[PDB]
C-alpha cells in the first residue's frame, strides 16, 4: 500500500519554530505540513482529532535541494489612518507605524519525492484527487504541482524511490553509475524537530518532537533526465503506466 | 482552595532512554528522582528551557553536587567528588525528599502566602492587571497588532494550562522586555518602568548526554567559593522593591536565580488547573550587574573594557543545529566556561564524555522590547556515527579533523563576510546587506558542510585532500557577489565593493 | 466545482512591487532568475477593486434598505411604514441569508419610529458575510470572524522567461541655481524590469456557496472576481511607470475534481530575441495537451486571446471576448 506524492512547483515553505514576524522554512518537507495537506484534502476542520493520521510513514527522497529565498512581506501599509489590523485593546496605531512587516522565508525551485506508507493511504490518495479545500505546499499562496500524486497505488513505494523514478538533470560523469540522492527516514539520527501534529486549532497549536535521519543513498544513473523538457516528459510517461 | 505544586504535578515533557515511544508528563521531583530511568526532559519553549535547565541544574546541585566546595585544594577535590557521584549512577531518593522536606511549602504556584518565585504582595498594590497575553509569549498584547501567533483580542482571554503558565512564566521571568509595564505603588511611590531580562537576546549552551543524570551533573558550574547563598524560592523573607538586591558569590547568584528583574503572578481559577489573569511588572528598580559572569553564554569584549554576551542571530539558525557543533573547535575565545570546566579531560569523567552532546537555546531579540525568533540546536549524532563506524584510528582521527576544520573555517568566513558587508554598505553611502548576505550564506554553505563530511565531490574542491579544501570560501564569494551584484554597476560602488571583496581571498590556501 | 483561471500578461518596463532594497521580487525557477509579483500584491489589487464595484452594484441599484419583502412587508410589520428600518439599520454589504437577520432582528422592540439604537446584534454583518469575506479571507481591519479563510487560492506570478533587473540611473534637479551649476538635486539608481508574467488563481465554489447561500449572489461574486482578476493591475510605481495592461491570454476552466495550475509548463525558461506571447501561448497549449491526455477528465475549458494567429485546441472552445468567456463559464459552472 501507499502512494508517491511529488512535492514540486514554484515555491515551497514548510515552517517551524517561528511564532513571530520572521518566518523560516526547512530544507525539506515536514510531516506537520503535508499531514495538514492530507487533513485539508479530507475535510477535517481545525480542532478535530487528528488521530487518524497517526501510524503513517514518510520517507522523502530529495531530488534537488533548491535554493532558499527570503520573501519580504509587509501587511497593512498604505491604508488610510482608519484601516489597518487592530490591536488587542482595539486602539489602532498611527498610520506611520500602523503596518506590520514580516519577512517570511521560503524554499524555491526544489522537488521532493515523498513515499507515504499508511493504513489510510488509499482514502488519502483519493482525497488528494478531489479535495474539500485547495491543497497547498507549506502556505496557502504556494500552488502545488499538477502531478501532486505521482503514483496512486504501489506496494513498497520506498523501493520505487530507490529505483525507477525520474530525476532532474544534473552533472553525470562519463559512463558513471551510483549517483547519490539523500532520503530521510524517521542512534544515528540527524536532528529532532517539532513535526508530529497533535492539534491544529488556531486557539492552541500543539506539536511535539520527532526524530529524523538522513541517509544518502545511491541510485543508478539511468534516471537522470536530459538537459531541458526531458524531465517533465519522462515523468509524464512514468505516470502513464499508473493505470497498468 | 486551588493549588498547584511543581513537585508532583506533571508539567515537563519527559521521555526515557528506552523504546522512545509515548513520552509523557512528569513533575519536578518525579523527573529528578528517576532521572536515571529517563533519557531527557524538555518543554516546547527554548527560553523556558534555558531557565528550566538552570533551576534543574541548581536543584541537582543542591543535593547531588552538594554545591559546596570542601577546603583542601577545593576545585580539584570537588571535581573528584562529583566524579564519584557520576560513578555511582543515580540520585538518592531520601536526598530528594530530604531537600523538599526543608521546602515542601515553597513550590506551590498558587500558594496564598509567598508563592513559588512570584510576588504575593503584588496581588494588591497594582491598579490594573497586566493580563495573561503579556505573560504568554507569541501572543498579542495590548499594543501589539492581532495578526500572528493566533488571534487574542485582549478580551476572551483563553485561559492557559498551569503547565503552559509555568513555561511562559519561567521564560518571561528570564527573557523579559524592558519598558512601560504595569505600575506599582511602593510605599506610596509609583514607578511605571521596568528593566530588561538578564538573559534577553542571548544563546545558551547546555551539555546533554545519554541519560538525564549525567546531563544534570554536567550542567553544574563550579560553585564559586563564597558566601553560600540561596535561590529565589529559598530566601526566608520576601525582597524589598527598593534597595539594592542582595549580592551572591555562590552559584545561586551566578545562575541568575537569586533575584529577577521582573515580578509576575498567576491568578488561579477555581478549578486549580487554569490561569485566568496574570501580573507582569517591575520587581527591582535600581540597576545591578551580576558579578561572576554567566558560564552558559559566550562573552566577547568590545572597546573601553565592557564585556557583553554575543547576541543571537536568526541568520545562524537558517540551518539547523549550527551552534550545536561548538563541541568541535575550540574556537578562539568563543567558548562557555561551563564547557571549559566539564567537557575537557582536565576533569574526571571517563566514558560519558565519549557520548557528550551540546544543545543551544537561542532567542534573538532587540535589547529593548522587540522579539524576533527562538530556536533550539541539538548537535547531530551522525557526526559521532561517522567517527565510530570506521573503527580505524587514523581514519577516526582524520574524520574528526575534517569536521573540526570545516566548522572553524566555516564560521571564520562567516564573520569575515559580516565585516565585509558592514564595511561595504557603510562605505558605499559615505546596514541592510548583512541580513541577506548572511542568511543566504549560511543557508547555502551548510549543504557544502554535509558534502565535505561525507567526502563527496563538493563545489570548488573534490574529496581526498586534508581539510575543508577551501570550498565554502567560494560559497562566501557566491553569496557576497550576488547580494551586492546588481548594485555595483556604477564605478563608485564597484570600486568600494571590490576593495572590500578582496578579503574573502584569505586564508585561501592553494592546492 | 473549482474555477481555475490562468492568464498571460506582458508588463512593460516598470517595477510593480519592489523588494526590501528596491529590486523587484524574483524567484529562481527551473534554474533561472524570474521577476515576480507577490500574491498579496495582485490580491489587495483585485480586492481593492472588487469592493469598489461589488460593494457598489449598488447603493443606487439593488440597495440594502430595499428589503421588507420577506420579513417586514409580507409579515405585517407596518406594510406602509416599512421604512421602519430601513432607516433603523443605519444609525459593509451582505448577501441574503445573513440578510434574513437584517430584516429579522430589525422588527420587534416597539418600534420608536414615532419620532433605534440596538446594533450589537446587526453589526455582525461580517460575522456572517459580507460576501467579500467568503470570497477572500477575513477583512483586514476587523478581528477574526469564525471564517478566517479563504477559498480563493491565489498564486504568485512569475515570468515565463529569465529576466534580469536593469539599473535605471536617475537624478533630481534643483531649480534654484548657484554660481556653480550642474549641482543636481540627488543622484541615485532605481531598478526596473520588464517581462511577460504568468498568473493563476482558484475559486472553490463547492465549499464556498455554503458559507453564503443564494447561488445567484455567489454567482455574482465569482463573476465580478474573475473580471477584477483580469482587469486589475497593482498600484506600485504606476504614476512613474504607467504599466496598465490586459492579459494577452485568458483561460478559465471549471474542474469538478481538483484545481490544477499550469506553472510547470513554464519550467524550462524561454530564450528569446523574438516575442514571448505567441511562444508562451502555444507552449501552454502543448502542456495542456499532454497533461490532458495523461490525466483524462470531463472538465470545461474556455479561453480568449488577443492574437488570431494560432489555434489553441487543448484550451477548450475559443470564446470571442473576456466578458463573454466569463459569462459562459460562470453559467457553465452550474
Amino acid at each position: 500500500s501507499g502512494f508517491l506524492l511529488r512535492l514540486a512547483g514554484p515555491m515551497q515553505s514548510w515552517g517551524e519554530h517561528s511564532m513571530f514576524g520572521e518566518r523560516d522554512t526547512l530544507p525539506y518537507p515536514s510531516r506537520s505540513g503535508l499531514i495538514g495537506m492530507f487533513a485539508a484534502a479530507q475535510g477535517v476542520r481545525r480542532g478535530d482529532p487528528l488521530d487518524r493520521y497517526k501510524e503513517l510513514k514518510f520517507t522523502v527522497r530529495v531530488d534537488r535541494p533548491g535554493v532558499r529565498l527570503v520573501d519580504f512581506h509587509t501587511i497593512g501599509g498604505g491604508l488610510p489612518k482608519e484601516r489597518t489590523v487592530p490591536t488587542a485593546a482595539g486602539e489602532r496605531r498611527d498610520p506611520k507605524k500602523a503596518t506590520i512587516v514580516t519577512s517570511r522565508s521560503y524554499l524555491a525551485d526544489a522537488v521532493f519525492t515523498v513515499a507515504v506508507t499508511g493504513p489510510e493511504a488509499d482514502t488519502i490518495a483519493d482525497a488528494l484527487a478531489a479535495p474539500y479545500w485547495q491543497p497547498y505546499l507549506g502556505r496557502r499562496a504556494f500552488v502545488p504541482d499538477p502531478l501532486l500524486v505521482l503514483r496512486r497505488r504501489v506496494a513498497d513505494p520506498v523501493r520505487e524511490l530507490v529505483e525507477a523514478v525520474p530525476l532532474p538533470h544534473r552533472r553525470v560523469e562519463e559512463d558513471a553509475a551510483t549517483v547519490l540522492v539523500d532520503l530521510i527516514y524517521e542512534t544515528r539520527t540527524l536532528t529532532v524537530l517539532n513535526d508530529v501534529p497533535l492539534s491544529f486549532d488556531s486557539k492552541s497549536r500543539r506539536y511535539s518532537t520527532r526524530q529524523i535521519r538522513v541517509v544518502p543513498t545511491e541510485v543508478p544513473a539511468t534516471l537522470v533526465a536530459g538537459p531541458g523538457r526531458d524531465y517533465q516528459n519522462k515523468l509524464f510517461t512514468y505516470v502513464k503506466q499508473c493505470a497498468e | 482552595p486551588p493549588s498547584f505544586d511543581v513537585t508532583i504535578a506533571p508539567w515537563l515533557i519527559a521521555r526515557s532512554r528506552d523504546v522512545l515511544a509515548a513520552p509523557e508528563m512528569l513533575g519536578l521531583r518525579d523527573v529528578l528522582i528517576r532521572s536515571h530511568e529517563l533519557s531527557d526532559v524538555e518543554i516546547p519553549l527554548p527560553p523556558g528551557a534555558a531557565v528550566l535547565w538552570r533551576i534543574l541544574a541548581l536543584i541537582t546541585a543542591r543535593i547531588t553536587g552538594l554545591d559546596q566546595p570542601p577546603n583542601k585544594n577545593p576545585k580539584r577535590k570537588w571535581q573528584a567528588r562529583r566524579s564519584q557521584i557520576l560513578s555511582k549512577g543515580r540520585l538518592d531518593p531520601e536526598a530528594v525528599d530530604a531537600y523538599f522536606a526543608d521546602y515542601s511549602e515553597r513550590f506551590d504556584l498558587f500558594h496564598p502566602e509567598r508563592p513559588w518565585l512570584q510576588d504575593p504582595r503584588l496581588r494588591e498594590e497594582c491598579p490594573k492587571t497586566s493580563g495573561v497575553n503579556k505573560l504568554a509569549w507569541g501572543r498579542t498584547a495590548g499594543e501589539n497588532q492581532v495578526w500572528l501567533g493566533g488571534h487574542h483580542h485582549d478580551l476572551d482571554p483563553h485561559p492557559l494550562d498551569s503547565a503552559e503558565a509555568v513555561w511562559h512564566l519561567l521564560a518571561t521571568l528570564g527573557y523579559g522586555p524592558s519598558g512601560m509595564c504595569t505600575a506599582r505603588v511602593v510605599r506610596g511611590r509609583s514607578e511605571r518602568n521596568v528593566t530588561a531580562g538578564p538573559l534577553r537576546g542571548t544563546v545558551s549552551y547546555h551539555p546533554l548526554g545519554r541519560t538525564l543524570f549525567e546531563s544534570l551533573i554536567l550542567n553544574i558550574p563550579y560553585p564559586g567559593t563564597g558566601a553560600a547563598d540561596l535561590a529565589f524560592w529559598e530566601q526566608p523573607e520576601l525582597n524589598d522593591p527598593l534597595g539594592l538586591p542582595e549580592e551572591s558569590a555562590g552559584l545561586a547568584g551566578i545562575l541568575r536565580l537569586d533575584h529577577f528583574r521582573h515580578a509576575v503572578l498567576l491568578h488561579p481559577s477555581p478549578d486549580g488547573s487554569h490561569v485566568v489573569d496574570a501580573w507582569v511588572t517591575w520587581a527591582w528598580r535600581e540597576r545591578n550587574i551580576s558579578p561572576e559572569l554567566d558560564p552558559y553564554l559566550i562573552y566577547q569584549t568590545s572597546k573601553e573594557g565592557r564585556v557583553y554576551p554575543r547576541p543571537a542571530e536568526a541568520e545562524r539558525a537558517i540551518w539547523r543545529d549550527l551552534d550545536a557543533l561548538l563541541h568541535y573547535g575550540e574556537d578562539g575565545n568563543y567558548r562557555p566556561t561551563i564547557l571549559d570546566n566539564c567537557t575537557p579531560l582536565a576533569q574526571v569523567p571517563q566514558e560519558v564524555l565519549d557520548s557528550l552532546r551540546l544543545r543551544a537555546f537561542g532567542f534573538d531579540q532587540d535589547g529593548q522590547a522587540r522579539d524576533k525568533q527562538w530556536f533550539t540546536a541539538t548537535t547531530p549524532a551522525v557526526l559521532r556515527w561517522l567517527a565510530d563506524r570506521e573503527t580505524d584510528d587514523n581514519e577516526n582521527a582524520r574524520i574528526v579533523r575534517r569536521i573540526t576544520l570545516a566548522r572553524k573555517a566555516a564560521e571564520a568566513l562567516g564573520r569575515r563576510l559580516e565585516k565585509a558587508c558592514k564595511e561595504a554598505w557603510k562605505e558605499s553611502n559615505s546596514g541592510p546587506w548583512v541580513q541577506h548576505g548572511m542568511s543566504r550564506y549560511w543557508a547555502k554553505a551548510e549543504p557544502v558542510f554535509w558534502n565535505i563530511v561525507y567526502d563527496r565531490p563538493a563545489q570548488g574542491y573534490t574529496p581526498g585532500m586534508a581539510g575543508p579544501g577551501n570550498a565554502f570560501n567560494l560559497v562566501a564569494l557566491a553569496a557576497y557577489d550576488e547580494v551586492t551584484g546588481p548594485y555595483c554597476e556604477r564605478p563608485r560602488v564597484a570600486k568600494v565593493v571590490e576593495r572590500h571583496r578582496s578579503t574573502l581571498f584569505s586564508n585561501w590556501t592553494p592546492k | 466545482t473549482f474555477v481555475d483561471i490562468h492568464a498571460i500578461q506582458t508588463l512593460p518596463y516598470s517595477n510593480i512591487n519592489r523588494d526590501d532594497l528596491g529590486s523587484p521580487k524574483t524567484v529562481v525557477y527551473g534554474g533561472k532568475e524570474r521577476t515576480r509579483v507577490s500574491s498579496q500584491s495582485w490580491k489587495r489589487a483585485v480586492r481593492h477593486e472588487v469592493e469598489a464595484r461589488l460593494g457598489d452594484k449598488a447603493v443606487r441599484t439593488r440597495r440594502i434598505i430595499s428589503e421588507i419583502a420577506k420579513r417586514l412587508r409580507e409579515r405585517g410589520w407596518d406594510a406602509d411604514l416599512a421604512d421602519a428600518g430601513a432607516r433603523q439599520v443605519v444609525l459593509f454589504y451582505l448577501p441574503v441569508p445573513a440578510i434574513d437577520e437584517l430584516a429579522a432582528i430589525a422588527d420587534e422592540h416597539r418600534d420608536a419610529v414615532a419620532k433605534i439604537l440596538p446594533a450589537d446584534r446587526i453589526t455582525e454583518v461580517l460575522k456572517s458575510r459580507n460576501v467579500s469575506v467568503n470570497l477572500f479571507g477575513r477583512m483586514l481591519a476587523e478581528l477574526p470572524s469564525t471564517e478566517v479563510d479563504g477559498a480563493v487560492q491565489f498564486a504568485h506570478a512569475f515570468t515565463v522567461h529569465g529576466t534580469t533587473v536593469e539599473v535605471d540611473f536617475f537624478t533630481a534637479v534643483d531649480d534654484i541655481p548657484k554660481e556653480n551649476d550642474h549641482g543636481s538635486g540627488h543622484m541615485n539608481a532605481g531598478q526596473f524590469s520588464a517581462g511577460t508574467f504568468y498568473r493563476y488563481a482558484n475559486v472553490n465554489l463547492d465549499r464556498l456557496v455554503e458559507n453564503t447561500g443564494d447561488a445567484q449572489t455567489a454567482r455574482t461574486a465569482v463573476a465580478e472576481f474573475l473580471r477584477a482578476f483580469l482587469s486589475t493591475v497593482p498600484s506600485g510605481k504606476q504614476n512613474a511607470t504607467a504599466a496598465m495592461t490586459l492579459p494577452d491570454l485568458v483561460h478559465i476552466a471549471v474542474r469538478f475534481d481538483r484545481p490544477i495550475s499550469f506553472a510547470p509548463a513554464f519550467e524550462t525558461a524561454l530564450y528569446g530575441s523574438d516575442g514571448y506571447t505567441l511562444r508562451a501561448c502555444q507552449e501552454l497549449n502543448n502542456y495542456a495537451e499532454r497533461l490532458r491526455e495523461v490525466w483524462p477528465d470531463d472538465a470545461i475549458r474556455g479561453y480568449a486571446t488577443v492574437e488570431n494567429k494560432t489555434d489553441l485546441a487543448a484550451l477548450g472552445e475559443r470564446y470571442d471576448s473576456y466578458p463573454a468567456l466569463i459569462d459562459a463559464m460562470v453559467a457553465a459552472a452550474f
